[PDB]
């Protein structure tokens, strides 16, 4: 068979872990309390700012770039994730710095959203910084009686590569 | 501690000062005649420090001497033309001092002075760059220098006065110079990458012995002869490292992946091979074997001239002096110390508020799993719109659009509001007409 | 795992845990009794004794256990 | 002091702000100082410089558009163009991810323009595709007739408007009339054209002028120049005779023992590229990319106690990195040694200057947590690295395995079409579905998933009783 | 007398954490969290004077202070980028008889970073000012004939013809009187200058100028003799009153338990075994550790 | 001084059944000293841009 070999790591280790057993099981114990600790508290951020592009009200987004160029096609792939219930009122709006990208219509109605479709909504973003000058760009999708982003993406453009 | 330099004897050494190569110095200045080695430092700010290291301390520096003049590669050898102890040279940019480091001593430890007396000193009339010293031709129990110049010239005394000075063929950015006795011959680094070759005599009688392209400029070069059997000749360039040979060839090269900026091949072990030490820009010494990577510290400071000495009855301790002002001397750690845990029983975990901090986020977690008025007005009249916005908490990076139709064009798409203070209002004004 | 682990307390729950969600397992009263006996209690250790002889039988070291436990107790 | 000692000491010392900076007063005080200029041009020309061997970006036209090879289906194991899938996480089809990520690394290559464009602009290159791979002085003024004559300006000026202004045709006239000055004579002049060639697309012609210098004077640039050259042809067993040549005039050069390695795992048998790695470290001991590439394969092929050590090597060395943390951690954690396993995953977090490197640690965080069972921090870790990293497909497969350990199918449904959208080249993800639409029925679309993990994973086993199975259902 | 720049203690009490009559507070900053302790346990942050402390906030028993005098590096780290606001980090390297400790600051809340800074600048004005509480032999203390001055420093009696019975040729040298401290220098060759300052002084009495140290610069007695002992005795009573009115209030020049176990920088290691030579690579090397060798942990 | 008893069989599975896989712990590969230099120049350009 290819069972594998052990050298003298694997023994060492071993007896410092026979004789040094119960400091690494607190040590762990505590170390695992701390990273429950700081996960829940990223998730607890994330939930306020609403980063989460997966988050009843059953939704997924995420948003593909395309192209070189000073113009950049902006697909976002959106999908209804739910038994059978469609989604009537949603709404997406672009965060960009107005300086650098020109996005033609940066805030749009999304079709009636059926349970199982990946619709791709697509863009076209167009960098107009005559220096190569990469800045990241937000997605919300919200509903149409609400203020509070429903869920959100981000994209980093890349370079232009202009003219 | 394994791979780091463990310290011994450390200081700084001044206020924001400046030091280059040729500054650290480390020899018997002092002519006591018993081995251990004493420091020599002097910046181009002025002043000139010796120390004689005990492993901080308050009587550890000697003496701290300021010139008015900067201060150019202090050097320790025969510079008088009587006698056979050890003197100190220093060159200011336009000066060149013999010194003597005369001790004194008192009935305590602090009692003990120390006098520097101007042996003889020499007006230079070019701007001196660096220097070499050395038995110029085949003459023992003396030690001539050989000055260079920023603009090429190298001006040679023999220990007392100006001997000679010949211009360099050639030669635009001024490189490092050395003198190898088994050759006796000046070897330099010109500014088109040639590390050339002069025999001593050939430049007094003033031409190049031998050339040698290598593929850059380099920062030092240091022939040593402590080993009589097979001579070889150092170059560090800032991209590579050759070992060359006494004919004019590459006995052999290193293509270091990193920046030098100090090296300094110290006492050999093995038949033939030399031990050297190079130090990065990234804060670490490498220790081959001429080609062969032996060991690596990580220094604390970027070394500039690096020396290796006897000092305090522990032999080959490392000397390292950066260009800031930091100095200190080391000795490698060669400890493998356990990866594990450190066990800390007084420490523990504050279960109290941690867990009131995760019962908080952990209700909000499980809670959420089950500010301004916009106001749009059309004129009764291409009819003008105007939109009001009022905040009530205040608000920043506030972006409005509109909207309208294909066919339909608008005069102003976009609005940037920066913040704004509550209860603030706001007024946009833009036409919207039938284009098509 | 916790009796070794300077954490008894916790090796009570979980003892308490297991013997409420075994039925047909007396190793798990037999390793309650010896924590409890070694505890220098000796009155519950006799309850764990008897809630293993009430469950009952082939391991060759839990047969020797089962006796010195007994006999000790 | 003075001024012009004072700026090439600075400069000796690789100040290079400094230097120029009393070099530009040097030169505003006098119109004629031709030591400040190239002074000053050296200072400017070092800020910027990057050894031209590490720098070979092809991007996308040189992948297809430029066709140089001249055999076009060579036998297998003599063209450029281990643990299985299941074990290594994988780039491309094949191509497991490796240690030391370089600016050479091609790692696979699209087929065409269209697939290079509409994959992620970071999966054939550690940077993304390109298309293509007041002023000191005004490059359209000078005569480069006059300053060839000078070589001690000549090379500073050549470095300069190479390096610095990256002007290859002027750079290739002044080295011309440089090299005719010289007679043809110094290998340096011939290097320096050689690239020129080199990155202007000619690679015979730079061949050419490579050989010429080596003839001049062996030199490990040369060598590696050579193997550049060479490797651009595709011509792998060229350059590795090229290199144990060059290892027979210098003995024991690390640089060329470590091409001969990357060259072997790059034809992909790595029982040669450890050997080879194994004989840098008894030359070097500190080669980060040796002991990073010996220490992922001694983490994958199930011995994490020595991939522990090899990298609390690079611990031992000063580097301090997000990538190197979260490495240790892992090590940590799967040679069971959970006393240090989790610090290091914070150092990591600390560390990381960017968003896809705190994905990367709260995905290695979530697989710690499902190591440690708790499914609910490892669900928490892999929806933080979704926040990070929307483009992220492993925590998207690993946050659907999870929704489908807690019941919610359709969830996971969509979530594994999300991964496998994002890369198509793992196997994970289309197994998943395949599995669950068959568990519910949809033999169509378990085809459909299955099919495509066959030929991301083609030596799979579950894929092939699912295809057979499948193919027996229709009939 | 005066530890708070010369050691690093843990668990302070909540009386040594207060600021020394010569120290002052500079900044603060709250909610700086302390790691290379993994108590994930938040606190407060003060770039004192002399030195710099970190207590709880929550438990504020549980400090650490860290002097001045016993750092060696202080480096800032900003990372942890859009997920949030860009905070930083503290990284202080320490050295304190011979043993070398690590701690870590991380910023929890984005929101306010610049301490981090200030530090930094204060570290330079500590080191820059060391003529002003520490003593010297032999410095670079005088001009062409008077003595260079410390910012805050002048003289006050200025005498010639003042001899030091520490030496037996060299003694005859002005004596320097100032309100930061007292400097003798030789008048011929004159690098023989003894500069101590007020801080080191522990009493200054008459057996003859004697002047003790206090226990830090060791037992250095220093001896001096003047012409007829009216302005001897006048020198002594004017520097006692400078001594105690000094000692009032500190100036320090400054321009502008098993806690120790989890805090090493080495990791594991409170040592350094006694350097030896080594015939291997021909340098001073720290002593190998009973059965190790040298090509035997070079290699992996 | 009696030790406790544990038992000396472990489980065995008896039957494969397709569970869904996770996708493999990724050891974040280090970088080269060029492509550092290279994405530092990089970042340099747009700081100074955006510091004019």
């Amino acid at each position: 068979l290819n069972v594998p070999r052990k050298t003298r790591l694997y023994v060492d280790q071993t007896l410092r872990e026979r004789e040094a057993g119960t400091a690494m099981h607190r040590t762990f114990q505590a170390d695992l309390y701390l990273l429950r600790l700081r996960a829940a508290r990223a998730y607890v951020q994330a939930l306020e700012s609403s980063l989460s592009p997966v988050s009843r009200e059953p939704l997924k987004l995420h948003a593909v770039v395309q192209g070189l160029g000073p113009t950049f096609k902006l697909t976002l792939h959106l999908q209804n994730t739910s038994t059978a219930r469609p989604i009537l009122g949603l709404v997406v709006c672009f965060l960009y710095n107005e300086v650098l990208y020109a996005l033609p219509r940066a805030f749009f109605k999304v079709p009636l959203l059926v349970p199982g479709l990946n619709y791709p909504l697509e863009t076209f973003v167009k960098s107009l910084s005559d220096k190569g000058i990469s800045d990241i760009i937000k997605v919300l999708v919200l509903r149409e009686g609400q203020s509070t982003p429903l869920l959100s993406a981000h994209i980093n453009m890349p370079m232009s590569e202009g003219l | 501690s394994l791979f780091k330099a463990r310290d011994w004897w450390s200081t700084v050494l001044g206020d924001k000062e400046e030091f280059d190569q040729g500054c650290l110095c480390l020899a018997d200045v002092d002519n006591t005649g018993n081995g251990q080695d004493k420091i020599i430092v002097g910046s181009f700010m002025g002043y000139l420090r010796i120390f004689n290291p005990h492993p901080a301390q308050a009587e550890d520096l000697l003496l701290e001497v300021h010139l008015r003049d900067p201060i150019l590669q202090v050097e320790v050898g025969k510079f008088v033309s009587g006698t056979e102890m050890l003197h100190l040279a220093v060159l200011h940019s336009r000066k060149l001092c013999v010194y003597s480091v005369s001790g004194t001593l008192g009935n305590v430890e602090h009692g003990n002075q120390y006098q520097i007396k101007l042996m003889y000193e020499h007006n230079l009339q070019r701007t001196a760059c660096n220097m070499t010293y050395g038995s110029f031709g085949g003459v023992k129990g003396r030690d001539l220098i050989c000055i260079q110049s920023v603009d090429g010239m190298l001006m040679v005394f023999e220990q007392e006065s100006y001997a000679f000075g010949r211009f360099l063929p050639g030669s635009l950015l001024p490189g490092p110079l050395a003198y190898s006795s088994r050759t006796d011959s000046f070897i330099t680094v010109s500014s088109c990458h040639q590390v050339e070759s002069y025999k001593y005599q050939v430049l007094a009688f003033a031409v190049v012995d031998w050339t040698l392209n290598i593929g850059e400029q380099a920062i030092d070069i240091c022939i040593v002869s402590f080993i009589q059997s097979a001579s070889s000749v150092f170059v560090l360039g800032e991209r590579n490292f050759f070992c060359l040979k006494d004919n004019g060839q590459i006995q052999f090269m290193k293509k270091l992946d990193y920046s030098p900026s100090c090296f300094l091949p110290y006492c050999s072990v093995s038949e033939g091979t030399i031990n050297t030490l190079i130090g990065n820009h990234n804060n670490m010494l490498h220790i081959y074997q001429d080609v062969t990577l032996k060991w690596a510290t990580q220094l604390p400071h970027v070394p500039v001239a690096v020396r290796v000495g006897c000092l305090h009855d522990l032999k080959g301790v490392i000397v390292t002096l950066s260009d800031d002002g930091h100095l200190q001397c080391s000795y490698l750690g060669t400890d493998p110390s356990l990866f594990q845990a450190p066990k800390v029983e007084s420490r523990e975990l504050n279960y109290d508020e941690l867990d009131m901090e995760l019962k908080e986020l952990q209700k909000v977690i499980k809670n959420v799993n089950k500010d301004l008025k916009v106001s749009a007005m059309v004129s009764p009249n291409s009819v003008t719109v105007k939109v009001t916005l009022k905040n009530r908490v205040a608000l920043q990076k506030i972006k409005l659009s509109i909207y309208v139709q294909p066919p339909l064009v608008l005069t102003g798409d976009q609005f940037t509001f920066e913040f704004m203070a509550p209860e603030m209002t706001r007024t946009v004004g833009f036409s919207v007409y039938l284009k098509g | 795992a916790l009796t070794n682990l300077e954490d008894s307390e916790n090796a009570k729950r979980a003892y308490e845990e297991a013997v409420r969600l075994d039925k047909c397992n007396p190793l798990v009263n037999l390793n309650y009794a010896v924590l409890l006996y070694n505890q220098g209690e000796k009155r519950d250790a006799l309850a764990q004794y008897q809630e293993m002889e009430k469950k009952v039988s082939s391991s060759l070291e839990f047969d020797p256990e089962m006796v010195e436990v007994a006999q000790k107790l | 002091m003075e001024p012009l000692l004072l700026a090439w000491s600075y400069f000796r010392r690789r100040r290079f702000q400094l230097c120029a900076d009393l070099c530009t007063q040097m030169l505003e005080k006098s119109p004629c100082d031709q030591a400040a200029w190239i002074l000053k041009a050296r200072a400017l020309t070092e800020m910027v410089y990057v050894d031209e061997i590490d720098v070979d970006e092809e991007g996308i036209a040189e992948m297809i558009l430029d066709e140089n090879a001249i055999a076009q289906v060579p036998r297998p194991g003599t063209s450029l163009k281990g643990p299985s899938p299941a074990v290594r996480p994988v780039t491309q089809a094949g191509r497991p991810i490796t240690g030391f990520l370089r600016p050479s690394t091609q790692s696979g290559r699209p087929g065409t323009i269209e697939q290079a464009i509409k994959t992620p602009r970071t999966a054939y290159t550690a940077r993304p595709i390109a298309s293509s791979s007041g002023p000191f002085i005004n490059l359209s003024r000078l005569n480069l007739a006059k300053y060839a004559q000078k070589p001690k300006l000549a090379k500073a000026l050549f470095e300069y408007i190479f390096h610095h202004e990256n002007d290859v045709k002027t750079a290739l006239d002044l080295a011309a009339l440089s090299t005719e000055h010289s007679q043809y004579k110094d290998w340096w002049w011939k290097v320096q054209i050689g690239k020129c060639y080199y990155r202007l697309g000619l690679y015979r012609e730079a061949e050419k002028q490579f050989k010429s210098a080596l003839k001049q004077q062996e030199m490990v640039d040369t060598f590696l120049y050579l193997a550049k050259v060479y490797i651009s042809l595709d011509q792998p067993l060229t350059a590795l005779n090229l290199f144990k040549q060059g290892l027979d005039k210098f003995p024991g050069e690390v640089t060329l023992l470590c091409g001969i390695a990357r060259i072997y795992e790059e034809m992909n048998n790595i029982s040669s590229a450890t050997e080879y790695y194994k004989e840098v470290l008894k030359q070097d001991n500190t080669h980060v990319e040796a002991i990073a590439c010996i220490g992922s394969n001694h983490f994958y092929t199930d011995q994490p106690e020595v991939a522990l050590r090899f990298y609390r090597r690079l611990l031992q060395m000063g580097v301090y990195n997000c990538q190197l943390f979260n490495n240790l951690g892992l090590c940590c954690f799967y040679a069971q040694q959970y006393d240090m396993t989790l610090t290091s995953f914070e150092r990591a977090l600390s560390l990381a200057e960017n968003e896809e490197e705190v994905a990367d640690v709260w995905y290695n965080l979530g697989h710690v947590a499902v190591g440690t069972g708790d499914t609910n921090l490892a669900h928490q870790c892999f929806r933080l690295a979704l926040v990070s990293n929307n483009q992220h497909a492993e925590a998207y497969n690993n946050l659907a395995v999870l929704e489908m350990r807690r019941g919610h199918v359709e969830q996971a449904k969509a979530l594994l079409q999300t991964a496998s959208s994002l890369a198509p080249h793992m196997y994970e993800p289309h197994f998943n579905f395949a599995t669950i639409s068959d568990k519910i029925g949809d033999l169509q679309r378990s085809y459909a998933a299955a099919k495509k993990s066959e030929a991301a994973f083609p030596d799979h086993v579950d894929t092939q009783h699912l295809i057979k199975q499948l193919e027996q259902h229709f009939a | 007398a005066l530890w708070e720049d010369r050691d690093v203690r843990f668990d302070v009490s909540s009386q040594q954490m207060k600021t020394r009559p010569g120290e002052v507070l500079i900044d603060c900053l709250d909610s700086v969290e302390d790691t290379k302790g993994n108590n994930g346990d938040r606190g407060r942050l003060l770039v004192t004077n002399l030195r710099i402390v970190w207590h709880s906030l929550a438990l504020p028993r549980v400090n650490l202070s860290i002097g001045y005098n016993c750092i060696l590096n202080i480096t800032t780290r900003t990372a942890n980028s859009k997920l949030r606001g860009q905070t930083e980090a503290l990284y202080v390297l320490t050295k304190c008889n011979s043993t070398r400790f690590e701690f870590i600051f991380t910023n929890l809340v984005p929101g306010s970073p610049r301490l981090y800074t200030s530090l930094i600048a204060v570290h330079r004005a500590y080191e820059t000012s060391k003529m002003y509480r520490d003593f010297k032999l032999r410095s670079a203390l005088i001009q062409n004939k008077q003595l260079r001055l410390l910012p805050q420093e002048n003289v006050y009696n200025k005498i010639n013809g003042v001899w030091n019975l520490s030496s037996d040729q060299g003694n005859l040298g002005t004596f320097f009187i100032t309100n930061v401290r007292i400097v003798w220098h030789a008048n011929m060759n004159d690098s023989f200058n003894v500069s101590i300052p007020y801080l080191q002084i522990r009493s200054v009495k008459i057996r003859a100028l004697v002047i003790e140290s206090s226990q830090q610069s060791g037992g250095y007695v220093l001896g001096f003799k003047i012409d007829p002992v009216e302005k001897l005795q006048e020198s002594v009573k004017e520097i006692n009153s400078l001594h105690k009115v000094y000692s009032a209030n500190p100036i320090f020049g400054v321009d502008y338990t098993d806690a120790f176990v989890a805090y090493f920088a080495d990791g594991n290691k409170q040592q350094d075994r006694e350097p030896v030579f080594s015939e291997e690579l021909g340098l001073a090397i720290e002593k190998l550790k009973d059965g190790f060798t040298l090509q035997g942990l070079w290699e992996v | 001084m009696f030790r406790e008893v544990l038992p000396k069989q472990g489980q065995l599975y008896v039957e494969d059944i397709t569970t869904m896989v996770l996708c493999k712990p990724k050891l974040l590969p280090l970088k080269s000293l060029t492509l550092e230099k290279l994405e530092k120049m990089q970042q340099a350009a747009q700081d100074t841009i955006h510091q004019q």
